[PDB]
RNA sequence: UCUCUCU
RNA sequence: UCUCUCUCUCUCUCUCUC
RNA sequence: CUCUCUCUCUC
């Protein structure tokens, strides 16, 4: 599945991502 | 500034002349084809009438079709699927028509130009609708990368027609995917980058190493792929590390553009209405593709059992190119609430030839937003040094360790570790009202998944 | 010297007549305007009709205008926010005017002629207060260049059509993203650099690196650069080298002019006052700048929340175009401290459309320095000679030795007073 | 002139 | 006749290993 | 470079 994120509106949320996933694979 | 603004003025109608163009030349094929206004304004015929415009104008693979014709086919000839309403009810044709006689009303509605960017928004267009509905794993896992990786698969679908515009719009898993199928075929065939053709295609494998270069943000990256670049006969360890590149970049996010291409439905519809796009100017990030949505009406086709507002939200969700942005952000600025994909009760827009074209009834598509806000290039995340003012003895300050600084793998690792996802990014930039032309009160949103394809 | 004397004496009254006419079509155009001694004094005004100046004589953005007309404003009238004071309040009214009208205004004050002179005075003017104010990293960010070279950025925002008296006010950091921009677009496009238009770009290529090697100092740096003109089809290395070319003026720093340019307001009080700018001869480097803002009282509306003191210190940087020095220096010079850019309680000085104009205030800016100082045109003292020199480079190396800071009284500045010397980065 | 969300 | 301190809040690009 | 330039722009 998805576990990030692209910005395409410029606005202030925060740009999430699945931390514990992304680096399991180091 | 004050200098860029006749820049900005000089490219805000150079699109409107291609906005134009697109409007004028869906008007002459509608008027051609012989469709009333509900039909013009149908979602799959505007979808036909784009696609045999990039057919009638692909040199490459017509000239391999004269070479080596299809079965029944003529190589001479284009159409698609054309959709009228007679008597209440919906049937499909099949429309042939010369290539040539395409490509001359298209030349016709530039003013006898080939307007090649035109080609490419509609292009651009496909690509975000492919992107928002068909999800490419399959792709991801044949070329070895982790099929986790489908937020950077922007303009995937976008063909090697789409230069420069098209590079730019396209994303950091699909610039690496390009280059590793480049790496598959050299391993495959020895004769790869080498003799002539290898030649040409060195010089292709640097130009989109460069492009994908420019694309990422922090030097630690850049660093790894201008070193991949060198490399004269990529093998395995390039693999290794452009999947490692993949990886850091949902972390470390690259600059993606993104642009609002919109259906030559809506064009056309605008064109007819007096519209003039070359003389009030547009622009594909700021607030003209949203104002245009607003007035615009724009029906499709939708199968039995499917919900019409999931079909419009996947088109407003393609109009702006935001399938891989925040479930919160669009949300909030669609004012309705957007689903993931999975929680999406409809198939993709574009209806299939053994579909039963009786029982598909048509409706509006509901493509308006509350808010409206700039598309961005950018992904997530002082003075060193002195110039003299004054005759006076004092002793010119530098910050020598910074500036002689700047003169690999473990090093990302530690910048991505640092990262949080909470990080709040885009500070002081928000969301404006339609009624707000000149972005001057920004409306800063507070913030449940937020993965369109989790 | 002693044949100098004359050429010295004469230069002067040019500037001085520059600045008459530049006092008297103030004088005109707020008796024109209709606008009271106080509203006068207003640097808001002062910069609304300056900036009308500047647009009315824009030759080709107004046949740009003409030919594309914008949406709702006709392309022969300009204007701008005039912020007029009546019953204690303050209220802003667009004022539209003829582009033909202002320049015959400005014409006549400068004696029917046309005086470029003066439009590019107040052009300096307006760039150092847009360098003291706003930093503009996102043109460095977009062009490629690193944004932590915010020191070289000295007159980014000049038009183009501030040429000659422009381009030597103009840093190393701004010189060097135009020629990158016309990198990019030559890089971009292939009949770039080709055809007849090809020509008169390339010229332009040519003479803006004339003036750009002219700039530097070191032997080293100039013969870099050129190399980087020789190139026909500039591309990505010609890229490069112009950013170390920039890196490496940090350490080894171009020459830049820097001028006081004041705002109009001051030179409209002058000239009411009786002051004859050609008689007694003005200077750009010297004391008249020090001299007249001394004596002169100008006024700005300030937003609540908001120190007068810090928007009075921006003012004070921006007429002394000293953005980028030394704050020790600038501190020692005005006689308070001050304060680097993060730190200041202030927004710009133009105020936005969108801004409620009824909870707006008006303060004096004290404008006035404790010390003088003489403006410089210098800095202080192949590629891996460029990089040998930068380290034998010390932040400690003493510039402008036995050059000092002299009183308002000491007009021939026959004594200089050395400063002894805690930051010293206004943009950091 | 094709089709597909999610190995 | 615009606006802004501090990473792109707008600066396209005139299509492809044809 | 402690003052010695500037009459404008790919108009
Ligand atoms: C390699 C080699 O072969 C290459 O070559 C190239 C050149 C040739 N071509 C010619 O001549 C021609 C073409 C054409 C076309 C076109 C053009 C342009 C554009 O852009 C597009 C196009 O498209 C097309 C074509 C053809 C065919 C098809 O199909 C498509 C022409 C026309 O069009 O007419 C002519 C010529
Ligand atoms: C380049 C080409 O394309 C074109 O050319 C043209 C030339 C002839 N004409 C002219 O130039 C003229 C101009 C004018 C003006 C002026 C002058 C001078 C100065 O310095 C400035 C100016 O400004 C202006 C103008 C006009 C308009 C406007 O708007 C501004 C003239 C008058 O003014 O009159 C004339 C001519």
């Amino acid at each position: 599945g998805q576990i990030s994120i692209q910005p395409t509106f410029s606005v202030q949320r925060n740009l999430p991502f699945d931390r514990p996933t992304i680096m399991a694979a180091f | 500034t004050d200098g860029e603004r006749q820049n900005a003025t000089e490219i805000r109608a150079s699109v409107g002349k291609m906005i134009d163009g697109i409007g004028r030349f869906y008007i002459q094929m509608c008027t051609e084809l012989k469709l009333s206004d509900y039909e013009g304004r149908l979602i799959q015929n505007s979808l036909t009438i784009e696609r045999m415009v990039l057919s009638a104008f692909d040199e490459r693979r017509n000239k391999y079709l004269e070479e080596h014709p299809s079965a029944g086919k003529d190589p001479k000839k284009t159409g698609g699927p054309i959709y009228r309403r007679v008597d209440g009810k919906w049937r499909r044709e099949l429309i042939l028509y010369d290539k040539e006689e395409i490509r001359r009303i298209w030349r016709q509605a530039n003013n006898g130009d080939d307007a090649t960017a035109g080609l490419t928004h509609m292009m651009i267009w496909h690509s975000n609708l492919n992107d928002a509905t068909y999800q490419r794993t399959r792709a991801l896992v044949r070329t070895g990368m982790d099929p986790r990786m489908c937020s950077l698969m922007q303009g995937s679908t976008l063909p090697r027609r789409s230069g420069a515009a098209g590079a730019a719009v396209k994303g950091v898993g699909t610039m690496v995917m390009e280059l590793i199928r480049m790496i598959k075929r050299g391993i495959n065939d020895r004769n790869f980058w080498r003799g002539e053709n290898g030649r040409r295609t060195r010089i292709a494998y640097e130009r989109m190493c460069n492009i994908l270069k420019g694309k990422f943000q922090t030097a630690a990256q850049r660093t790894m792929v201008d070193q991949v670049r060198e490399s004269r006969n990529p093998g395995n360890a390039e693999f290794e590390d452009l999947i490692f590149l993949a990886r850091s970049a949902l972390i470390l996010r690259g600059s993606v553009a993104h642009k609002s291409c919109l259906p030559a439905c809506v064009y056309g519809s605008a064109v007819a209405s007096g519209y003039d796009f070359e003389r009030e100017g547009y622009s594909l990030v700021g607030i003209d593709p949203f104002r245009l949505l607003q007035n615009s009406q724009v029906y499709s086709l939708i199968r039995p059992n499917e919900n019409p507002a999931h079909k419009s939200q996947l088109v407003w969700m393609a109009c702006h190119s935001a399938a891989f942005e925040d479930l919160r952000v669009s949300s909030f600025i669609r004012g309705t609430k957007v689903v993931p994909r999975g929680k999406l009760s409809t198939r993709g827009v574009q209806i299939a030839s053994n579909e039963n074209m009786e029982t598909m009834e048509s409706s509006t598509l509901e493509l308006r937003s509350r808010y409206w806000a700039i598309r961005t290039r950018s992904g997530g995340n002082g003075q060193i040094s002195i110039q003299p003012t004054f005759s006076v003895q004092r002793n010119l300050p530098f910050d020598r360790p910074t500036i002689m600084a700047a003169f690999m793998r473990t090093e990302i690792i530690r910048l991505m570790e640092s990262a949080r996802p909470e990080d709040v990014s885009f500070q002081g930039r928000g969301v404006f009202e339609l009624s707000d032309e000149k972005a001057t009160s920004p409306i800063v949103p507070s913030f449940e998944g937020s993965y369109f394809f989790g």
